């Protein structure tokens, strides 16, 4: 268990949590949503220390940016924008503002969308922004002084 | 490239050139018509095409803010070569 | 387009004053006619985040005027409080 | 002291140019006989000089060519004589004379840079750019009626 990093509950719509949470949780709807997270569909998917939650959230973003329908703008055009915003995170190649950008974007798709696949994929960018901001602003310093 | 009408004047880019029946001629006489010789419309065509590498590319027009807005080309017709539409620079993937 | 010393001393005293410190034309003090690039600053709004224009807008909140009476003790009132009467100047008083 | 050196640079104003012949040469056509370093010249025959000392706006100066695109301009000169590269180092654009910074090149770009050609049978006469917009019948040939 001290080798748990992350936590997503209950698929890709769910947004993830991390093992401080993960340590008691119970497993109803309530419960969750008092976690900032959902229920959704009971898929626990463990992620450990060796694990990229940028990589993995992002490949997430990617899958959700190719089921995307593409009826309502929000979803056909924010998906997109996120996903790339993501890939240019996974290698930093970005700023700490764009950080607060992507919540906005995120913020932006939710509840603007015909069906439930914007706001399911918004939620995995909240939760991942929410539980790893010194991950990205730490990838990123990396990028910035590698690039020199 | 420039060439002159049966009356004598020279047809600009335009194809603008006074009928031999028309009065107008008189301005031009002890004078010249006043074209332009470099022809915007040959001097884009031996321009090469350049063998772009994606299936889109952006073009500016060269030198940033000197050029024209950012445009992004689709080079995916192999049967036409993406032209801007500012600077008329073409563009094409390289034999798909 | 430098005058000799005894010129100099003519116009200083024709004048009164010294002509060669603050003259009327320029030599070479004058700024380079070629200068480096600029890089001009951005302004207040050049923000990535939390910079909607519903905040930022100033046409749209400019409310139609407000009626204070139509036509469809108390003590009296004034425009704004008067004027207060100007001070002379302590630089210069009187020329 | 400062009378004798002002005495003597006058000799000094036409040494400089080429003797007295060249002296009164400026003198008549210029109307100066200042001297300075010479920046550069042109094709066409403009000589441009160019002197720091001289207070700002006489810094730089032009003697214009005799001759130009077949006109003798020996007497008669004007300022779109410049040619448009010098232009900007004349009028205290920039610092950079043409030949040390020579402007870039294109094909466009003239060879020969044409002065005012107002007055000349080469000018300017206005006309439409436009073709025809009304087309007409263009009645037929055959007497047929
Ligand atoms: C009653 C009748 C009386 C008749 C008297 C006889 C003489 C009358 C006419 C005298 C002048 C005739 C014209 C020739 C000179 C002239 O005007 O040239 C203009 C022309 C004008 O040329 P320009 O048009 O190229 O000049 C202007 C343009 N820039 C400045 C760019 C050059 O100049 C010359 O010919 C140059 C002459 C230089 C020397 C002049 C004389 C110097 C000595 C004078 C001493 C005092 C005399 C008193
Ligand atoms: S949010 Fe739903 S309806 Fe809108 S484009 Fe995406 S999949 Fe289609
Ligand atoms: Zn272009």
């Amino acid at each position: 268990w001290d080798n748990l990093l992350a936590v997503i509950p209950g698929g890709s719509s769910t947004p993830l949590i991390p093992k401080s949470v993960c340590e008691t949780v119970l497993m109803d709807f309530d419960a969750l949503v008092q976690a900032q997270t959902g229920l959704g569909t009971a898929a626990v998917i463990v992620m450990d220390r060796s694990t990229d939650i940028v990589k993995a959230i992002a490949r997430l973003i990617e899958f959700y940016k190719h089921e995307s329908c593409g009826q309502c703008t929000p979803c056909r055009e924010g998906v997109d924008w996120m996903n790339k915003v993501m890939a240019r995170f996974v290698k930093g190649d970005a700023r700490p503002a764009e950080i607060d950008s992507l919540w906005e974007i995120s913020k932006q798709i939710e509840g603007h969308t015909i069906c439930a696949l914007g706001d399911g994929a918004a939620w995995p960018v909240q939760g991942l922004i929410r539980h790893f901001r010194p991950e990205l602003e730490e990838r990123m310093q990396q990028f910035a002084l590698q690039h020199q | 490239g420039v060439r002159t009408s049966p009356t004598g004047e020279k047809v600009t880019h335009t194809g603008q050139a006074y009928d031999d029946g028309d009065y107008r001629r008189v301005r031009f006489s002890d004078r010249q018509k006043e074209v332009n010789e470099n022809f915007a419309i040959d001097l884009i065509a031996e321009q090469p095409v350049s063998e772009v590498g994606s299936r889109v590319i952006s073009c500016d027009g060269g030198g940033g803010a000197l050029g024209h807005p950012r445009v992004y080309i689709n080079l995916d017709k192999e049967t036409k070569t993406g032209t801007c539409g500012y600077c008329g620079l073409q563009f094409r993937q390289p034999h798909h | 387009a430098s005058a000799t010393r005894v010129i100099q001393l003519l116009r200083n005293w024709a004048s009164g004053r010294d002509l060669q410190a603050k003259l009327q034309l320029r030599y070479q003090e004058i700024s380079k006619r070629t200068q480096p690039p600029p890089k001009l600053p951005v302004g207040p709004s050049h923000k990535l985040s939390n910079n909607y224009y519903c905040t930022r807008d100033g046409r749209r909140e400019a409310m139609p005027p407000s009626i204070v009476m139509s036509s469809q003790e108390k003590k009296a009132v004034t425009p704004a409080p008067p004027i207060k009467r100007w001070e002379l100047s302590k630089d210069q008083p009187y020329l | 002291m400062e009378l004798v050196q002002v005495l003597r640079r006058g000799l000094q104003q036409v040494s400089g140019h080429g003797g007295l012949r060249g002296y009164l040469r400026v003198l008549f056509r210029a109307n100066d006989v200042r001297v300075g370093t010479l920046v550069g010249e042109d094709k066409y025959g403009n000589k441009y000089y160019e002197d720091n000392k001289q207070f700002f706006g006489r810094h730089r100066w032009v003697i214009y060519t005799t001759e130009m695109n077949g006109r003798d301009t020996f007497w008669d000169v004007d300022g779109s004589m410049v040619p448009p590269e010098w232009h900007r180092w004349l009028h205290c654009m920039t610092d950079d004379p043409p030949t040390t910074k020579p402007p870039t090149a294109r094909k466009y770009i003239w060879t020969n840079h044409k002065f005012n050609v107002s007055g000349t049978p080469q000018q300017y006469v206005p006309y439409s750019t436009t073709r025809k917009k009304i087309q007409e019948w263009v009645p037929p040939s055959t007497p047929y009626k």
